[PDB]
């Protein structure tokens, strides 16, 4: 119900789960390897842990 | 798939401005060894000090110089320090390795470093091979 | 035993190092702190015959 | 709640004579890259010819009046260390081997 | 600070005096120059000590 989350649902330039933890794990851990799988778990452990 | 690489590869250089970080990728370049390499550069090692101990008692009136002979003996005198400097090389990551956990109190982190190196290079001038071990073990000790 | 510049040529507003040399300091970091080796001098006419 | 502490260090209070003080000689002491310095020594006081000058290096006397250079040893050498627990004939082989090996790299 | 650029010294002046490989060069060089950058004015380039 909203043109703001449809505006960001069409700025979104990233379809894919992994993409997004990657391109978090690289805004969040800049100067690091990225893997796909701990991402979703830091993420898991900095919220939910 | 490049551009993971080429975020991780990009990341790093503006990142950096941490000399400990700058000496972690300068140490992460030179490659590993195993025990018949290292039995290989101490016996180089060991030939060029041979040689020149040769040289320093031709350094009198000893004898007039054999050209080929001369210029390759000067050859194993000049390899030897690259097998030392190779060795020291692939052992500055084991100094990191056993210097990291004395960190936290007294001194900074790069001097306990460069401390470590002096002692791996007196453990590289007093290693033997012929006892059969690692190397690890007998530089442990002078680290 | 080893030459060292003074910081405060190097890190202000501008470099002043950076204006004397006409170089990026950016760069001249790289150079000063062993980042980067640099050219410091050249025989043209030996390479130019 | 007062708190001091102390410079370890005398303070002495006298008058600053400039007329009358004890009779001093001049040395004049020489470094390595020709600089030249002059300590004041007291008359009675002999004049020691090396000297660790204003510079910051060793400094010896003008006249050369030649005191001992060096009288010592070098520490240790990585030669020593080797030759301390090898055989020169150990080192030989050794060498005959690296010298055949650079034969047979070199000419076939 | 002092003590550090004293250390610092002292160990660059033993190596050069031994003869030591590059790495280990350079790096007691930049060791040296970021002392005397700590000693002139901490903080201003990185990490305050």
């Amino acid at each position: 119900f909203s043109e703001i989350m449809r505006s960001t649902l069409e700025k979104d330039n990233t379809v894919g789960t992994d993409e997004a933890l990657l391109d978090i794990y690289r805004k969040l851990r800049p100067g690091e390897p990225p893997t796909k799988e701990s991402a979703q778990t830091l993420l898991e452990n900095l919220f939910f842990k | 798939s490049e551009a993971l690489r080429q975020a991780r590869k990009d990341a790093e250089l503006t990142a950096s401005a941490d000399s400990v970080r700058a000496y972690l990728k300068q140490i992460g370049k030179v490659a590993l060894l195993n025990a018949e390499e290292e039995v290989e550069l101490a016996k180089r090692i060991e030939a060029g000090l041979y040689a020149t101990q040769l040289m320093t008692e031709l350094s009198e009136r000893g004898e007039k110089l054999p050209a080929a002979q001369r210029r390759d003996m000067m050859w194993i005198c000049r390899d030897g320090d690259r097998a030392k400097n190779h060795l020291l090389e692939a052992n500055l990551r084991l100094v990191v390795s056993l210097a990291k956990r004395y960190t936290g109190r007294g001194m900074a982190f790069l001097d306990l470093i460069q401390e470590g190196n002096l002692g791996l290079i007196r453990a590289v001038e007093k290693f033997d091979y012929t006892k059969g071990y690692k190397f690890s073990t007998y530089a442990t000790w002078w680290i | 035993a080893a030459p060292v510049t003074h910081i405060w040529y190097f890190k202000g507003v501008p470099s002043r190092l950076g204006y004397l040399l006409d170089l990026a300091p950016k760069d001249l970091e790289k150079i000063i702190y062993f980042a980067a080796y640099v050219i410091t001098s050249v025989d043209e006419e030996m390479r130019h015959n | 709640r007062v708190l001091r502490g102390s410079r370890l260090g005398a303070v002495s209070y006298e008058t600053d004579r400039n007329h009358d003080l004890a009779p001093r000689q001049i040395a004049r002491y020489r470094t390595d890259n020709g600089e030249e310095f002059e300590v004041p020594f007291a008359d009675d006081a002999e004049i020691p010819g090396t000297w660790l000058c204003r510079n910051g290096m060793e400094g010896t006397l003008i006249e050369g009046d030649l005191p001992e250079p060096k009288k010592v040893k070098p520490p240790r050498t990585h030669w020593d260390m080797l030759l301390e627990r090898r055989s020169i004939e150990e080192l030989e082989e050794l060498l005959k081997e690296r010298l055949e090996l650079i034969r047979s790299r070199r000419r076939g | 600070l002092y003590r550090r650029v004293i250390n610092r010294n002292n160990r660059l002046k033993r190596l050069i005096d031994l003869g030591a490989p590059e790495i280990i060069v350079n790096n007691e060089k930049r060791m040296l120059q970021e002392s005397v950058d700590a000693l002139f004015d901490n903080g201003r380039r990185g990490r305050p000590v």
